RNA sequence: AAUUGUUGAAAGGGAAGGGCAUUUGAUCAGACAGGCCAGCAUCAGUUUUGGUGGCAGGAUAAAUCCAUAGGAAUGUAGCUUGCCUCGGUAAGUAUUAUAGCCUGUGGG
RNA sequence: AACUGGCGAUGCGGGAUGAACCGAACGUAGAGUUAAGGUGCCGGAAUACACGCUCAUCAGACACCACAAAAGGUGUUAGUU
RNA sequence: UUUGCUCCACACAAUAUAGAUGGAUACGAAUAAGGCGUCCUUGUGGCGUCGCUGAACCAUAGCAGGCUAGCAACGGUGCACUUGGCGGAAAGGCCUUGGGUGCUUGCUGGCGAAUUGCAAUGUCAUUUUGCGUGGGGAUAAAUCAUUUGUAUACGACUUAGA
């Protein structure tokens, strides 16, 4: 019998929290929370992303589970140097969150035709899972 | 401006509209509370007034100026022939109040019964019920079914019984039926009571007892078009006044620019439904009784 | 002015073990367990090691971080209640009529049945809370004992009692009749 | 987009709910809601409880029928908030009106469809934390309304019915799952990945 | 197979009007899924058609027609003002129509 | 007022024949756009010296760059307002990132806390604060504090169709 | 004519009648034999909403970036000290070291 | 009483409502853009964005306008010495 | 009173329609927290994983979807039957057994499509009623008048009458 209590752990505003904007010409980009200002706007800086060093407010922000070693107040290139360090990119990029991305980015370029191809292989694969879905 | 003398308003209001009651039977609007712990019978019994008389007997009150005194009473005597069982009702609770699922019938009928549900007994072919009687014929099937419907659901059991109205001096054949809900033990145990007392009979001492406290629901004697002077009880204007006295001087102030539905007029006067309560049972007469 | 981050601790004894999911507390000690819900009211708790655990505001104002501590304080006497207990003592007093005090029980319900206040004819009956006991104090006059786990539900069954008392139509600095809560402490003895 | 819509009322703020049912009726769309007993209202119960005293002393004078009507089922109490934002009186609002069913608890049909929530109107979404708020049903409950525990009764079994239901289907789209992944890693499969599915 | 539709599901919502003036030679349509300005100015001149049955059979058909055309957004919401040959009948309002995809630019 | 810009503004009363080149006085104004910022100009002006834009003249208007616009600075201000009573001197502290920006935000907080209109309100100082713990007021001393770090609970996600099928939640 | 009966058609949840508009029903003119309507294309007038190219100013933007000198702390490495499950902490020294930041000047 | 502007003699948009306020002065129409005033729903039009403030057991909510004062508060918010 | 009534079936007709056009796709609860998978000591449990919107999921190819052949699978789906079971809150619907039969775009074939002329919804939903045909099933009452008087201004109420 131990004591047992909860845990709810959050993401945080920090510095090296790695942040995905959503709305601006950045938008979808990912970026560092260098200095923070107060308790609704912070410095983000995304040098790798594109995304150029600025105040932000939070609100049009999302704070990713992402996080790595970053001096407070970090110039870019500093923040660039650390960033590829920590390989923060494959770290996103390999992420259920970042793949659901990707994934409707694909399905929205899909051509007519293409579209027309998702069909028939879904029959495919019905065909065969509905048999195993009857057999075990 | 402001009355002058106060008073106190002439009529309940908690009795409007003083208009005629929709049925000779009035309704039970409330049975007593269920215990299911208790054995099962019913929790109201059907009767007609017969008449009214003196009575002499010892007041008990201990520390009145009539203890252990003779007084005289009135009371009334309603005559009470057993009422005879002929169907069970199942309620069930919906968000929306209580609605009835089912009624199981008795399979015999008596003419009694069966003329209620007649406005022209004489020329018709009295057919009521008779393709019902049939459902016992088989087995008993349905009949089951829905007698078990009952017990399966249903928060609340109530027995159609009707009275034995030729055993009565009354002229009047077509006899009454009604609802009375049983408030013993468990619903499937009520069901089992009321199927085994189809076509039987059930008698008052089964529901009353002596020196009980009852209460009648009937439909008060009535007067017709009643003037506002009787029939609130308004004061008679003096005799001087043109146009009749019976009245009310002022139906109403000038502003709200309407006469109110509180202010005495002239109408119906009697026919109403009342539940008066706590009358005590002085006596229970058997019938079979010299 | 929204501060930023606040906390508490709430220290933990050898006996007991608290467990906290969302936030309905339970704490368990030798005297047995007590629960109780927190949900009304917004504070993070966070476990650090079996003898402590702190509870957290984040942004909050005045009406809000002002509300932190009294949330350990509840939590520090489920803990202390469940170790020591809680023992209110009440002593009756009365200036001419006997106050006369019973345990009386009609369905299974334990009351405290208070007869002849200020010489009254009326019965007076105060109901036994649950989690609670009541002793009669031998060796002390016209003492009255509550126990139990729950300070609140002790400290209320004591003061229902005490106003079940009051004193109407009279003046009440002469008129002092009445049972009032004369030492409020913990059960076990040293401590 | 769906020929009827099944609001779960739960957990929504009253006028926010019925503003966004009230132009959904009025754009053609069908809609039933379902439990309001559990609906919201800001600000805590006894401002919400005097609130609808003001309401409940209005009524004609002279003749308390053709007054104001102040009904106290929570489903009616949300109708009032309701009609109040449609034009109730021109053919087109009885007709919109007409599109729109009110309920307590769940009843038959809608307990086997599926039910939707509204963000825009989600109390746990709006109100700042930390605000008070009221339930329906409590609130219908202190002014009359009688079948506050037949509900529950009755949405209690419901829920025991349900929950099973949940059990079958999650017990079944484990198969699914199962399946699935044997058929992943094949030729279909990989090439269903490169077009996005 | 199933499906057919060419066209996207729309609703006859008002005229167009002020507080207490409409003005039934433009109609307001509601298009489904375009949801701002920038997606309904790729509906700008599409033909619409508001579809109703009558009891008189006419041309050998109790299905009878009025066209139209988006003619410009309105708004925020992606709610497009459009107009017909006869203005639509105010009854219609809430009902159906079809935004097609000629004259198309794909 | 606006988005703010800043400006020096540069003006002299005009010349005369006995006395030509007259003194020269420079303000740093912080208005929206540049003909507002020389009637502000002209404001003060006439408070101090005995001139009026009908007799004096601007000189030069410039804007002025924020020197190091991503570096994050603590500012003092210092503000003069009326309010409905009488007028009040003021200090208050804006941590943000640029001059502009936190001129900007004392106005919103004068009219949201003290319901200063913009006509009421003086700024005569705002100053970049060079060591910490010269920062006074708390609600800036706390975002100050060493490796500091914090949540955001209670995360509301705007929703973009009227309905949904899900029932949000607020993690984060 | 007011007003009335019959027949036919139609509407009516505390009046009726009216305006603009259209559905539906009824009814009718005219015109075809170039009459009525449409669709696309190329233009013209008015206008609305996008994409994109070339240039001008400013502290010849301010920044970032690079170079350089200086600096400090919400002091990085190292060192010292004190507990402390073999290092991890804490408080001292310590300004680039096994992080970096700030300030000025210069370059594009 | 004074100067101007109006209503009267005047509709149209706004102010729910309203002679005089705001906007704007009228031949019959089409397309466009606006004023004053608005854009949760009634109702055309962002349940838009941004920073604060306020929780009222009779909150508050937009000129004219359909009222409230002295004096109080250890409610909370920023300030002064 | 001119073969009337009802339930199932089809036929022709009318008359509708607040507005079909792939699918209303079912836990509950919490939100300063939870869903799912997994392991166990079955807990306020360990471990893993997910969210950041349904932009989903399912269905979707074929004369508006014609006529036909084969293979591989033993799966899927429509239809009428049948086995057992569940659902009363408005249940009037849900689940399960077994054969019969149609389809299958899981894959591989043969034939067809034009001239509706370069667009003209190009008609494929479901409402109610009406008339004959024949496959089941059923054979009343209420009202006027008369009468009671527990009722009544008149209606109405309550009685009685093969
Ligand atoms: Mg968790
Ligand atoms: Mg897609
Ligand atoms: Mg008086
Ligand atoms: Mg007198
Ligand atoms: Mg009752
Ligand atoms: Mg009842
Ligand atoms: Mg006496
Ligand atoms: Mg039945
Ligand atoms: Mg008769
Ligand atoms: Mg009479
Ligand atoms: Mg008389
Ligand atoms: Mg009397
Ligand atoms: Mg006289
Ligand atoms: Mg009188
Ligand atoms: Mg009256
Ligand atoms: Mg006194
Ligand atoms: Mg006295
Ligand atoms: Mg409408
Ligand atoms: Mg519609
Ligand atoms: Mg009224
Ligand atoms: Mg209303
Ligand atoms: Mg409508
Ligand atoms: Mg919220
Ligand atoms: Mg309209
Ligand atoms: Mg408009
Ligand atoms: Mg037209
Ligand atoms: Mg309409
Ligand atoms: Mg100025
Ligand atoms: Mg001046
Ligand atoms: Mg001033
Ligand atoms: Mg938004
Ligand atoms: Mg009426
Ligand atoms: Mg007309
Ligand atoms: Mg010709
Ligand atoms: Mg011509
Ligand atoms: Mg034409
Ligand atoms: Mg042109
Ligand atoms: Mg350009
Ligand atoms: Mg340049
Ligand atoms: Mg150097
Ligand atoms: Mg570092
Ligand atoms: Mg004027
Ligand atoms: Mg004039
Ligand atoms: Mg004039
Ligand atoms: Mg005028
Ligand atoms: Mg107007
Ligand atoms: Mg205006
Ligand atoms: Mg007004
Ligand atoms: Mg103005
Ligand atoms: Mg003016
Ligand atoms: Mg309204
Ligand atoms: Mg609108
Ligand atoms: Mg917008
Ligand atoms: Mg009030
Ligand atoms: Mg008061
Ligand atoms: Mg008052
Ligand atoms: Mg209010
Ligand atoms: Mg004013
Ligand atoms: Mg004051
Ligand atoms: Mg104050
Ligand atoms: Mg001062
Ligand atoms: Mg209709
Ligand atoms: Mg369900
Ligand atoms: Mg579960
Ligand atoms: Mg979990
Ligand atoms: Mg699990
Ligand atoms: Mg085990
Ligand atoms: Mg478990
Ligand atoms: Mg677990
Ligand atoms: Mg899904
Ligand atoms: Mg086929
Ligand atoms: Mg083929
Ligand atoms: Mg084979
Ligand atoms: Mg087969
Ligand atoms: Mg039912
Ligand atoms: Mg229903
Ligand atoms: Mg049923
Ligand atoms: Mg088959
Ligand atoms: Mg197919
Ligand atoms: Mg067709
Ligand atoms: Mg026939
Ligand atoms: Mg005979």
């Amino acid at each position: 019998t131990d004591s047992i209590v909860k845990a709810s752990n959050w993401r945080l505003v920090e510095v090296g929290r790695v942040v995905l904007i959503k709305k601006g010409q950045s938008a979808g980009k990912l970026a560092a929370i260098v200095e923070i200002i107060d308790q609704k706007k912070v410095l983000i800086d995304g040098p790798k992303a594109g995304v150029p060093r600025q105040a932000i407010n939070l609100g049009q922000v999302v704070l990713t589970p992402l996080t790595f070693a970053l001096p407070r107040g970090a110039r870019t290139a500093t923040v660039s140097k650390k960033w590829a360090a920590a390989a923060v990119c494959e770290k996103w990029a390999a992420s259920s969150w970042a793949k659901k991305i990707a994934q409707r980015e694909r399905r929205a370029a899909l051509t007519d035709f293409e579209r027309f191809q998702v069909m028939v292989l879904r029959k495919q694969k019905r065909y065969t899972v509905k048999k195993a879905l009857a057999k075990a | 401006s402001h009355r002058k003398y106060e008073a106190p308003r002439h009529g309940h209001l908690g009795f409007l509209p003083r208009k005629r009651a929709a049925s000779i039977r009035a309704r039970v609007k409330a049975f007593p509370k269920d215990d299911r712990s208790k054995p099962v019978a019913l929790t109201s019994f059907l009767g007609y007034k017969a008449g009214m008389t003196t009575i002499v007997r010892d007041l008990d009150r201990p520390g009145s100026k009539f203890h252990k005194r003779e007084v005289v009473e009135a009371v009334t005597v309603v005559d009470t022939p057993p009422v005879v069982v002929v169907g069970v009702v199942g309620y069930v609770e919906t968000p929306r109040g209580l609605r009835s699922l089912t009624t199981v019938w008795a399979e015999h009928l008596s003419d009694e019964v069966k003329r209620r549900f007649y406005k022209n007994w004489y020329k018709s072919k009295k057919k009521a019920f008779t393709k019902y009687s049939a459902k016992y014929a088989q087995d008993g099937a349905g009949i089951e079914r829905e007698l078990a419907r009952i017990k399966k659901y249903a928060s609340v059991v109530r027995v159609l019984v009707h009275t034995q109205i030729r055993k009565t001096p009354l002229a009047q054949k077509k006899a009454h039926l009604a609802e009375i809900q049983l408030n013993g033990g468990s619903i499937s145990e009520k069901v089992d009571w009321a199927r085994e007392h189809f076509e039987k009979t059930v008698a008052v001492d089964s529901v009353f007892e002596q020196n009980e406290m009852i209460d009648a629901i009937a439909v008060t004697k009535g007067h017709g078009f009643e003037g506002v002077t009787h029939r609130w009880g308004t004061k008679k204007l003096p005799r001087k006044t043109h146009r009749g006295l019976r009245k009310v001087a002022c139906i109403g102030a000038w502003h709200p620019a309407h006469v109110m539905w509180s202010v005495a007029r002239a109408g119906q006067r009697g026919y109403h439904s009342r539940t008066s309560i706590n009358h005590k049972i002085y006596r229970v007469g058997k019938g079979d009784d010299e | 002015m929204k501060y930023i981050q606040t906390e508490q601790q709430i220290e933990v004894p050898e006996g007991v073990t608290v467990s906290i999911k969302s936030r309905i507390v339970k704490v368990v000690g030798p005297r047995g367990t007590l629960t109780k819900n927190l949900k009304h009211i917004d504070v993070t708790f966070t476990k650090v090691n079996n003898q402590l655990i702190k509870v957290a505001v984040h942004n909050g104002g005045r009406k809000h971080v002002a509300a932190l501590r009294t949330v350990k304080s509840l939590v520090d006497n489920m803990i202390t209640g469940v170790t020591k207990g809680y023992k209110y003592k009440m002593r009756y007093v009365y200036a001419h009529f006997p106050i006369n005090v019973n345990i009386v029980e009609k369905d299974g319900a334990k009351f405290i049945e208070v007869r002849n206040f200020l010489g009254d004819k009326k019965i007076r009956n105060v109901p036994v809370r649950d989690g609670v006991t009541i002793e009669f104090s031998t060796n002390v006059k016209d003492e009255i004992v509550l126990s139990g786990n729950s300070v609140e539900d002790v400290s209320q069954n004591a003061a229902d009692l005490q106003q079940i008392c009051r004193v109407r139509n009279k003046d009440i600095r002469k008129f002092l009749d009445g049972i009032y809560v004369s030492h409020k402490g913990f059960i076990t003895e040293d401590l | 987009v769906e020929p009827v819509v099944v609001i779960d009322g739960k957990g929504h703020l009253v006028g926010r709910l019925a503003s966004v049912v009230a132009k959904q009726l009025l754009n053609g769309q069908k809609i039933v809601v379902v439990r309001a007993e559990e609906l919201n209202i800001s600000g805590e119960f006894f401002r919400n409880k005097l609130k609808y005293h003001d309401f409940l002393r209005k009524a004609t004078a002279f003749n308390k029928t053709r007054g104001p009507f102040h009904f106290r089922a929570p489903s009616r109490i949300f109708y009032k908030a309701l009609r109040g934002m449609v034009s109730h009186k021109t053919a087109r609002g009885k007709a919109a009106l007409e599109r729109l069913k009110v309920f307590e608890g769940i009843p038959p049909p809608y307990d086997k469809k599926k039910r939707v929530v509204v963000p825009q109107a989600l109390r746990v979404l709006r109100l700042k934390p930390g605000r008070k708020y009221t339930t329906l049903g409590k609130l219908s409950t202190s002014v009359g309304w009688k079948y506050e525990d037949v509900v529950a009764k009755l949405e209690a079994k419901r829920k025991v019915s349900s929950a099973e239901y949940y059990a079958k289907k999650r017990a079944f789209t484990k198969k699914v799952a199962s399946a699935n992944a044997t058929a992943a890693e094949s030729d279909v499969a990989k090439q269903l990945a490169a077009l996005g599915y | 197979a199933e499906s057919h539709r060419l066209y996207v599901k729309g609703k006859h919502l008002s005229y167009q009007r002020s507080k207490r003036v409409n003005n039934p030679n433009v109609s307001l349509i509601k298009i489904e899924g375009v949801a701002t300005p920038q997606d309904a100015q790729f509906y700008l001149g599409k033909r619409i058609a508001y579809v109703y049955r009558a009891s008189k059979e006419v041309r050998g058909s109790k299905i009878r027609v009025m066209w139209g055309k988006v003619t410009r957004t309105h708004g925020n919401s992606g709610v497009v003002r459009a107009t017909f040959r006869n203005n639509l009948p105010a009854k219609t309002f809430g009902a159906s129509v079809r935004i097609f995809l000629y004259p198309s630019n794909i | 007022m606006a988005h703010f810009k800043e400006y020096q503004v540069i003006g002299r009363r005009l010349p005369t024949e006995s006395v030509p080149e007259p003194k020269l006085f420079r303000m740093r104004i912080f208005a929206s756009n540049e003909v507002i910022a020389k009637s502000r100009y002209w404001y003060f002006l006439q408070k101090l010296h005995k001139v009026k834009k009908a007799s004096g003249e601007i000189v030069s208007i410039n804007q002025i760059n924020e020197a190091h616009p991503t570096k994050v600075k603590n500012f003092g201000v210092w503000v003069r307002y009326d309010s409905r009573s009488g007028t009040h001197n003021m200090y208050k502290e804006i941590r943000d990132v640029s001059r502009v920006a936190a001129v900007e935000t004392l106005y919103q907080d004068m009219a949201a806390r003290h319901r200063a209109r913009f006509r009421s309100i003086h700024i005569l100082k705002v100053a970049e604060i060079e060591k910490t713990a010269d920062v006074k007021r708390q609600y800036v001393k706390q975002f100050l504090t060493k490796d500091l770090k914090f949540p955001l609970p209670h995360r509301v996600q705007k929703s973009t169709k009227t309905f949904s099928y899900k029932r949000p939640s607020t993690f984060y």
